[PDB]
DNA sequence: CACCGATCCCCGGGTACCGAGCTCGAATTC
DNA sequence: GAATTCGAGCTCGGTACCCGGGGATC
């Protein structure tokens, strides 16, 4: 059909609808970098870099032909290509088609909507079909390589880890990992710690023996993880870089990630 | 000797030597800054080349021409001068009180002394003879008067009948406001010493109604003697019994004229048969000024004794033959005009510059004022001479040098040499200037109402009007030039001379004196009142002539007198059927609409009857119109009962406009353009008759007549719309009325629907007819409608025929006239606001829409959808070229070369900047930034160029110092500054306003939804964003690879693969 | 002292909601 | 006793007027 065709009917739209379900308007004024391997939705929250990979396996049919494409999600700067995938924006949706049609520097994406009716047919709400144009020059700086050590957390665990973190330039935090798993997030007037094994007292992680002490400058790390309203997941550290980075990736059906820049040792 | 002491400097032996120190060649290298000052005792000297002579010594030689006969009493004419004078063009009429005790020695006849016995007012007719002689005829007689109602004054001030300056008589006039009004008995109260009436009209018994107490003595002279004009040939006549003109003796000369007479109105005749204009002289001067203070990059200020005039260009044309006769250059200090400039002058046939050198500023200005008195140019011009040049010079001459200017005009003393500026008077619409017997036609004001430019600087006007690329000297480069030797002062002298030559070229392209003089002849006002005192005195004087003939009198109302509100209901503007109309759109419109209503329906003050008793003895429909105006029933009796006065008034002016238009088809294109502007000026004087009725707290208003004019206008517009819709609704009825419609039936379904209208026009969207002979049939359509509906002077006429029209909004539309030109009507391409960049790109866009087919097809296709349906599906592929222009402008606005003259917005100051209530305007910001920097502060109706400078930390803190998103009135620099300091422009603003102009015009393509248009126009633009500086660095430190611009597609795809696995 | 009219569109600045978000902690739910 | 919609409660832009002013058009 369309030279790039990305089809999300229902029974996969409920997966993606669950991904945007964590209760966010946040990732609306974003940028979608579509291409092979899927759509990547990158946005900046408080100054931090948030990502949502959407693999090609997460659409009913994904076909992409040509160079990577970048769309502002904000269609016409009021509506948004992703406002469709909110929880209850459009109650009765059944299918969404994301067709890109054009020639590499100047492409356009169309997004169609189809809302449910009775007796097996679908109303195309043509008042609300959206058409956006590829950005046609851009650069985004995406996270790279592999983690050296990742630690998986849970919802209350990550909530208390965020609670430990500071408020202002008064309070730098510190994600020290000692020898044998004593992963710990402290500040002057707060400390949290836990053990990492590869009943209730077992977080999981990988390559935990690689001790470190990264140190966080920015208070925003708390705020970001609540804006996203993240429910816990992997906490991956990158230390083979001049400026170390911690990514934090929600462990649910979706992959919304947020990378924060750590100061050295 | 002289009976009237001469108040111009004929002699000086001591004055105030101000002069720069950089003129002093033998003086140490740093004893150069500042100026000299302080008294010096020597007669003021002028150095012309090698020679020198005193400025005020007329004698044998002379460095500038002289047309004066007297000079401080000595009679410098060749002996035996006694020219006979039989015909004498008159260009200005002065009036001045003259006391018979002052003229004991003037040796008049009896019949002038008895006309001034304590005092009289004397009407001086200034002029030329066919032989170049400056005449001055003094018309004795001619006393002002007003009327007061006999009974009203008799009861309000018991009457049973020095005290003889107020001679009175019982006349039988009738008031001009109503048809029911009866001729009462009035007293005609002859004032002399006219000023005294100004007290006795505001102050003597203010509960009586004075009738014509505002009518000056000149108007009594012009009107009381039928035929007389304020500008035209005259002739001395034998007189009532035989009384003759009494040629004065040179000591009794009141003006600087060659010959003078003492006539009365019976010794003068109008002398038609001469039409041509005599040998009158035109001065076209231009001063150049230096600032001599601590900051000599400040703009000169006349009050500061060290901010001095340095140069005065002065060209001396002949007004009739248009020949530049003299090129004078006054110069403080040595001035050697460049040989390149001298040779360009000699090449063009122009006289050689006579550069006059002076030591002191006083000597220069005294020599200029001595030239102005000696040469005595009847007409002066220049560019902005009323806001800068004459105010600078007179400020110098009166504050700094204490020179009386009352004698430097055409009278030898006690004359007016005043300049007036708007200066928060809140009624003055212009800055005036009145030198007596000298007609100052500032070409600035002549050009601002003859051409639409954003900037009216003389370089911009020279390029736009003469197509003459002049080079401008900034007032900032005059210190640096003047400080160097005489050659650089000569370079300044070149730029001064070239300024005045350009202004002479403008004057002789437009010839304002001729057009203005036609208006002054027809109105009854002198030519200086024509230049300056508005439209109401024209109408009032013409109406006063009519009234006084018909036996009426015009009551005085302002004696009983000292936003955006309206006095009555104006005109109907039908709702446009907005859109791109690719079918023919015939524009009918009434010719001289409101004048034709005033004549057709006989509207006046004298024909209105507010009460139905005055017409209780006249038939309805046959003898009087009856109209509900403002909810009030009004009866306007028809002619054959009483002719309107506004009708005959309008006859004269409509004949003038029609004769000017009857010379357009037979003229060159560049002179047809001037003729178009002249007939538009007479159109304005015709519509000001209507406007004069409806001016509240104006001279002689009647908002009943004004509201009737507009009321009948609205009924005529609707009557025309219903006639077109009813009669020609089907094509067969069009074919029955005009059989030539058979060969105009285009294939489609016919219709003829008015799609817009305005005060008079109606835009008939003729579907199914071809545009070819639609104007040929439109003349017949219009004649048919004018015959079926309206009374004879009313005349609907097919004005245009658009093959394409973009009815944007009510007073906005664009359209290409048939087979022909583009007509742009109020869509911001024709507006003085914008910057040349946006105007240029918007014009490119409308040319695409209209001229480029395949964008007109795409645009006409845009209307098959409601606007919002275009938001989803792509615009038809013809609009692609329409977006290339926008894209190009986006590109072209960011590219860093950007001479910022393309980005200069303007706005007119238009009132004292403290008279604003909303004081946060961009041009007001720049006005105060200019006054802060000692720059050239604009004047109340100037246009204030400004750029919108980029939001930078520096500008922000500067604004808070003089005191998120700053307003565009705080990012409001002026372009000279923003070039000097390379502050960079607000690209965000300028592109948002480019799209704003595109959106305002082309929302008509998208069902007039500005938002849908805005969205669809920003779709063309290539969006780009980069992770900002100081951020991509630290992200690149973290091994973040880039995906996008700076890499091959395989690297971007691959590193996204890596990122998707990492970020997973 | 000075002096044509009205209509009308756009745009900038200024105000007032208004709701749509999120957030915050405090009860309600395992 | 750890979690947790819920409901005030705020902020942050729209969106709607709305008034002055520029400056058109009749
Ligand atoms: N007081 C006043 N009223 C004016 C003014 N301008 C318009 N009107 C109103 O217009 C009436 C008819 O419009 P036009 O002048 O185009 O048509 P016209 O006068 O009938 O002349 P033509 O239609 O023949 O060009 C004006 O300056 N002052
Ligand atoms: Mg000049
Ligand atoms: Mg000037
Ligand atoms: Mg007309
Ligand atoms: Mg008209």
């Amino acid at each position: 059909g369309a030279p790039c065709q990305v089809v999300l009917q229902g029974a996969e739209l409920n997966g993606i609808l669950q991904a945007f379900a964590p209760l966010r308007t946040s990732l609306l004024d974003s940028l979608l970098v579509m291409g092979d391997r899927g759509i990547l939705i990158h946005n900046t929250i408080f100054g931090e870099q948030v990502f949502l990979p959407l693999e090609h396996s997460q659409f009913s049919r994904y076909r992409w032909r040509g160079p990577t494409a970048a769309f502002l999600s904000l269609v016409d700067q009021k509506r948004s290509l992703l406002s469709v995938f909110r929880a209850n924006q459009y109650p009765d949706l059944r299918r969404v088609e994301l067709a890109i049609t054009g020639q590499a520097p100047f492409r356009t994406l169309v997004q169609r909507i189809w809302t449910t009716t009775s007796d097996g047919e679908a109303v195309e709400l043509a008042s609300e079909t959206l058409m956006k144009r590829e950005l046609t020059s851009f650069v985004v700086l995406v996270p790279q390589g592999t983690p050296d050590v990742q630690l998986r957390l849970t919802r209350p665990q990550l909530t208390k880890v965020l609670n430990a973190t500071g408020a202002d330039s008064a309070t730098p935090t510190t994600f020290e990992l000692g020898v044998n798993g004593k992963f710990s997030v402290f500040t002057t007037s707060t400390c949290v710690t836990f053990a990492a094994r590869e009943n209730a007292k077992t977080v999981y992680g990988e390559n935990t023996h690689r001790t470190f002490s990264v140190v966080v400058d920015d208070c925003s790390m708390r705020a970001v993880l609540r804006r996203l309203q993240v429910a816990g997941g992997t906490l991956k550290f990158f230390l083979t870089t001049p400026v170390p980075s911690l990514c934090v990736t929600a462990t649910g059906p979706n992959a919304v990630s947020a990378v924060f820049l750590l100061k050295p040792q | 000797g002289p009976t009237q002491r001469h108040t111009y400097y004929s002699e000086c032996d001591e004055f105030r030597f101000i002069a720069p120190r950089v003129l002093d060649e033998d003086a140490p290298p740093e004893k150069r800054a500042g100026v000299h000052d302080g008294h010096l005792k020597r007669a003021p000297k002028v150095y012309c080349g090698g020679d020198e002579r005193d400025v005020l010594r007329v004698g044998s030689g002379g460095f500038w021409p002289r047309r004066s006969r007297l000079w401080g009493g000595v009679d410098h004419a060749p002996a035996g001068f006694n020219p006979t004078v039989t015909v004498f063009h008159v260009y200005d009429i002065l009036e001045n009180v003259e006391h018979a005790y002052g003229m004991r020695a003037a040796q008049f006849h009896a019949r002038f002394m008895d006309a001034i016995t304590p005092t009289g007012t004397v009407i001086t007719l200034l002029g030329l003879t066919p032989e170049g002689h400056r005449v001055a005829v003094h018309v004795y007689g001619t006393r002002q008067y007003f009327y007061m109602n006999k009974e009203e004054v008799d009861r309000h001030l018991q009457c049973r009948a020095s005290a003889d300056h107020f001679e009175a008589e019982v006349v039988e006039r009738t008031d001009v406001y109503y048809y029911e009004t009866r001729p009462a008995l009035f007293y005609r109260v002859y004032v002399r010493s006219g000023r005294v009436l100004s007290y006795l009209c505001d102050n003597f018994c203010p509960a009586i109604k004075k009738y014509e107490g505002g009518v000056d003595a000149t108007t009594r002279f012009i009107l009381d003697n039928p035929g007389f004009v304020t500008f035209g040939w005259y002739r001395l006549k034998p007189g009532r019994n035989n009384t003759l003109a009494q040629p004065r003796a040179p000591m009794a000369f009141g003006t600087s004229s060659d010959v003078e007479f003492n006539c009365t109105a019976d010794n003068l005749a109008i002398e038609g048969g001469m039409s041509d204009l005599p040998a009158y002289k035109l001065m076209c001067f231009d001063i150049e000024c230096k600032a001599g203070g601590e900051d000599e990059l400040a703009f000169p200020v006349a009050g500061h004794p060290e901010d001095l005039v340095i140069q005065i260009s002065c060209l001396l044309y002949d007004l009739s033959t248009t020949a530049l006769e003299h090129v004078l250059l006054f110069s403080l200090g040595s001035c050697d005009l460049p040989e390149s400039h001298l040779n360009e002058l000699a090449a063009r046939g122009l006289p050689t510059p006579v550069v006059l050198e002076f030591d002191s500023e006083f000597e220069m200005l005294l020599a200029f004022m001595t030239l102005v008195k000696q040469y005595g140019p009847e007409f002066v011009t220049g560019y902005n001479i009323i806001n800068f040049d004459w105010p600078f010079l007179l400020a110098k001459l009166t504050d700094i040098y204490k020179v009386p200017l009352d004698g430097y005009g055409r009278m030898n003393g006690r004359g007016v040499f005043r300049v007036w500026d708007i200066g928060q008077s809140h009624f003055q619409k212009r800055s005036k200037i009145k030198v007596n017997g000298m007609v100052n036609i500032d070409m600035y004001g002549i050009i601002t109402d003859k051409i639409k430019l954003s900037s009216y600087k003389l370089n911009a006007v020279a390029e736009a009007v003469l197509k003459d690329k002049k080079k401008d000297l900034s007032y900032r480069d005059i210190p640096a030039y003047y400080a160097t030797g005489p050659a650089q002062r000569g370079v300044i002298g070149e730029y001064c001379i070239q300024d005045s030559l350009l202004v002479g070229q403008l004057f002789f392209k437009f010839l304002p004196h001729l057009e203005l003089s036609a208006v002054a002849r027809l109105a009854g006002i002198n030519i200086t009142r024509t230049i300056y005192d508005g439209q109401q005195i024209r109408v009032f004087t013409c109406l006063l002539r009519l009234a006084d003939q018909k036996g009426f009198i015009l009551p005085d109302t302002q004696g009983r007198f000292r936003g955006r509100h309206v006095g009555y209901q104006g005109a109907r503007v039908l709702d446009p059927t907005s859109g791109f109309h690719v079918n023919p759109v015939v524009v009918f419109d009434f010719a001289s609409l409101y004048p034709s209503i005033i004549q057709a329906h006989n509207l006046c003050f004298s024909t209105l009857s507010l009460r139905a008793d005055a017409v209780a003895h006249l038939e309805a429909g046959k003898d009087y119109l009856e109209i509900e105006v403002g909810g009030r029933r009004l009866f306007f009796v028809k002619a054959h009962v009483r002719e309107s006065l506004l009708s005959i008034l309008l006859r004269d002016w409509l004949a003038m406009r029609k004769q000017i238009r009857s010379r357009i088809p037979q003229s060159s294109p560049e002179e047809a353009v001037l003729l178009d502007k002249q007939q538009a000026a007479i159109k304005v004087v015709c519509n000001s008759v209507y406007g004069f009725t409806g001016v509240q707290h104006g001279l002689l208003p009647c908002l009943h007549v004004a509201a009737t004019v507009t009321t009948i206008g609205r009924e005529m517009l609707l009557a025309t719309r219903e006639y077109v819709h009813a009669r020609w609704a089907a094509f067969e009825q069009l074919l029955a009325d005009f059989p030539e419609a058979a060969d105009m039936r285009a294939p489609g379904p016919y219709s003829m629907r008015i799609i817009y209208g305005d005060t008079d026009s109606i835009f008939v969207l003729c579907r199914g007819l071809t545009a070819a002979g639609l104007t040929a049939m439109g003349d017949k359509m219009a004649s048919h409608i004018s015959r079926a509906l309206f009374l004879p002077p009313i005349k609907l006429e097919c004005e245009k025929t658009f093959t394409k029209l973009l009815l944007i909004a009510k007073k906005k539309y664009i359209g290409v006239i048939y087979g022909g030109k583009m007509l742009i009507k109020g869509v911001d391409l024709v507006r003085k606001n914008n910057c040349a960049f946006i105007n240029r790109t918007s014009r490119a866009l409308v040319d695409l829409l209209f001229y480029d087919d395949t964008v007109s097809g795409a645009a006409a296709a845009l209307a098959e959808r409601p606007a919002e349906e275009w938001l989803a599906r792509p615009l038809p592929e013809g609009l692609q070229a329409f977006g290339a222009v926008l894209v190009d402008a986006h590109r072209r606005i960011t590219d860093p070369e950007r001479d910022i003259q393309d980005f200069v917005l303007t706005a007119e100051l238009s009132r004292h900047p403290r008279a604003y209530t909303n004081k946060r305007l961009a041009h007001l910001t720049v006005y105060y930034k200019l006054m802060a920097r000692r720059a050239q502060v604009p004047s109340i109706k100037d246009r204030i160029p400004y750029v919108i400078v980029a939001q930078t930390r520096e500008v922000e803190e500067t604004v808070a110092r003089l005191a998120r998103k700053l307003l565009v009135s705080e990012l409001a620099e002026d372009p000279a500054y923003a070039i000097a300091h390379g502050v960079a422009l607000n690209t965000d603003y300028y592109f948002s306003h480019l799209l704003g102009a595109a959106c305002v015009t082309f929302k008509a393509l998208f069902g007039n939804n500005a938002k849908i248009t805005e969205s669809l126009l920003k779709r063309f633009i290539p969006e780009v964003w980069h992770p900002p500086d100081d951020v991509a660095a630290r992200l690149r430190a973290a091994g973040f690879g880039a995906v996008g611009a700076g890499a091959t597609a395989e690297e971007t795809r691959r590193m996204l693969h890596r990122a998707f696995d990492t970020l997973a």
